[PDB]
């Protein structure tokens, strides 16, 4: 079973950089070897075949290399829409396989995410359940770390997070997450806050609401 | 050029009418085949099948005496490539 | 113009099956290999099966041997993908590529090119779950700064069935500071998205923000005001 290692799994670029991305084989597969370039939403579209060789109508700045167990993927000089997902595909032996992928990200300097919290809606109370939300907003980079405390009792296993593409005008990343529980366990609690980890910040930054819907 | 593939094709035909006319197996065999080289016969399991070199190639006069082998699995299943194709050893009959 | 177009995706059971379809045009669908590939919601690529002429060459991935079957009809130039005993991790966009081969007669050998063409792709998600439209909750500003500075208010999407949900905010007047969030499956296998805006803190109590939601799955369209609280 060839395995296809691909590196990295994310990077960083400003458009003009080149971009070097690496995908090893576990077994030698000759020159039998494809990178794919995928646009969100979008199927996979191939560029470069035969490990080498460019599809006809690809941009010249595309070229791949290597042979057996080492293969390259470069763009001389990225540009704004080639920031997206690539991967590298071996069709030497089956199973067929693919690299983990490469998500292509552009850089920007570092912000500090602008932090909003709110608690349940009355007419959810009314229903039996209370979510409670912490905004972050417009940040970068992406790498965010986000904690719940009620009563300040760290919480575990009753959020979840969700997070924007990178934003075309300033690039940034801004991430929604959902600490959920019960009207009783709401009810009986205090004080609710969101804790905030970030590199543009310094010391974490936490939002607090109390009960009573302040 | 072509008449090549008119030797081939009338190898082919040959053995899938060579074939026709075989009894059938009284035991766990890989059933018989052109497997789009040479004209293989039932074979049974877990043993190795022989064939002088198939004579549409071009050189089939120098290697005449030579032979193309495949391999029959326990299985009762033909030996197939990397990527499930017809495989063989037919090393002695390439140029 | 040569093309793959897939359909039959949909909402299915795990247990029950499905069937794929891959209706091919601009070229000789028999002189080719077929293959299906799949890619879970927020993973990367993963193939799953291959077939060719004769079909005596078929290939599964290991995770669906003897339960999905790929199949083509080259009266009609058609690929399938028959999906039985359906579980979660099937749950993915499926994929058809084509692939083209050659054989060399004087070497015996078969020499493959690789995934050149693909298809829009198709949706199959496996769930329990029943149509359900979204309820709609109203996240409000608060500080209260007198007179304020910048603020953040917004709509929860919570507890729908299927995806997508559309979102707006006063009838798309209003694109400015607008994030609206990928929407994340709950353990209870409904799903629950967030969209969010910030404002200048002074519009607040003459601005009126209302959010509009529309699920067309279950034809569920509302609009939800968005105000200040008071405490």
């Amino acid at each position: 079973d060839i395995q296809m290692t691909q590196s990295p799994s994310s990077l960083s670029a400003s458009v003009g950089d080149r971009v070097t991305i690496t995908c090893r084989a576990s077994q030698g597969i000759r020159n039998d070897l494809g990178w794919y370039q995928q646009k969100p939403g979008k199927a996979p579209k191939r560029l470069i075949y035969a490990a080498s060789s460019l599809e006809s109508g690809v941009p010249s700045r595309f070229s791949g290399s290597g042979s057996g167990t080492e293969f390259t993927l470069t763009i001389s000089s990225v540009q704004p829409e080639d920031f997206v997902t690539y991967y590298c595909l071996q069709h030497n032996s089956n199973p067929l396989t693919f690299g983990g992928g490469t998500k292509v990200e552009i850089k920007r300097t570092v912000a500090a995410p602008s932090v909003f919290i709110f608690p349940p809606s009355d007419e959810q109370l009314k229903s039996g359940t209370a979510s409670v939300v912490c905004l972050l907003n417009n940040f970068y980079p992406r790498e965010a770390k986000v904690q719940w405390k009620v009563d300040n009792a760290l919480q575990s296993g009753n959020s979840q997070e969700s997070v924007t593409e990178q934003d075309s005008k300033d690039s940034t990343y801004s991430l929604s997450s959902t600490l959920t529980l019960s009207k009783a366990d709401y009810e009986k609690h205090k004080v609710y806050a969101c804790e905030v980890t970030h590199q543009g910040l310094s010391s974490p930054v936490t939002k607090s609401f109390n009960r009573g819907e302040c | 050029m072509d008449f090549l593939f008119e030797k081939w094709k009338l190898y082919s035909d040959q053995c899938h009418h060579n074939l026709s006319l075989l009894p059938p197996p009284t035991e766990l065999v890989c059933n018989r085949t052109f497997d789009k080289y040479s004209c293989w016969p039932d074979t049974p399991a877990n043993t190795t099948a022989n064939i002088s070199c198939p004579w549409y190639l071009p050189w089939h006069h120098k290697v005449q005496h030579r032979f193309v082998f495949k391999r029959c699995g326990p299985d009762g299943q033909w030996v197939r490539g990397p990527r499930g194709q017809p495989w063989r050893d037919a090393s002695q009959c390439q140029m | 113009q040569v093309q793959l177009v897939e359909s039959g995706g949909g909402v299915v059971q795990p247990g029950r099956s499905l069937r794929l379809s891959c209706a091919a045009s601009g070229f000789t669908f028999s002189s080719y290999g077929m293959h299906w590939v799949r890619q879970a919601p927020g993973k990367g690529l993963e193939w799953v099966a291959v077939m060719w002429y004769d079909g005596s060459n078929k290939d599964y991935v290991d995770s669906v041997k003897g339960r999905f079957t790929i199949s083509r009809d080259n009266s009609k130039n058609t690929l399938y993908l028959q999906m039985n005993r359906l579980r979660a991790e099937d749950t993915a966009v499926y994929y058809c590529a084509r692939e083209k081969d050659h054989y060399d007669i004087l070497t015996g050998y078969n020499y493959y090119y690789g995934l050149d063409v693909w298809g829009q792709g198709t949706t199959v998600t496996v769930s329990s779950a029943s149509t359900k439209g979204p309820s709609v909750f109203p996240l409000a500003p608060s500080s209260k700064s007198t007179s304020g500075g910048t603020a953040a208010l917004g709509c929860l999407v919570k507890d729908y069935f299927p995806e997508p949900v559309t979102v707006s905010w006063n009838s798309g007047a209003l694109t400015s500071g607008v994030h609206t969030f990928p929407a994340v499956l709950q353990s209870s296998g409904l799903y629950s998205l967030s969209s969010v805006v910030t404002v200048p803190s002074s519009s607040l109590g003459t601005q009126t923000y209302i959010c509009n939601v529309n699920h067309k799955p279950s034809n569920t369209k509302v609009d939800k005001k968005v105000e200040p609280k008071s405490c």
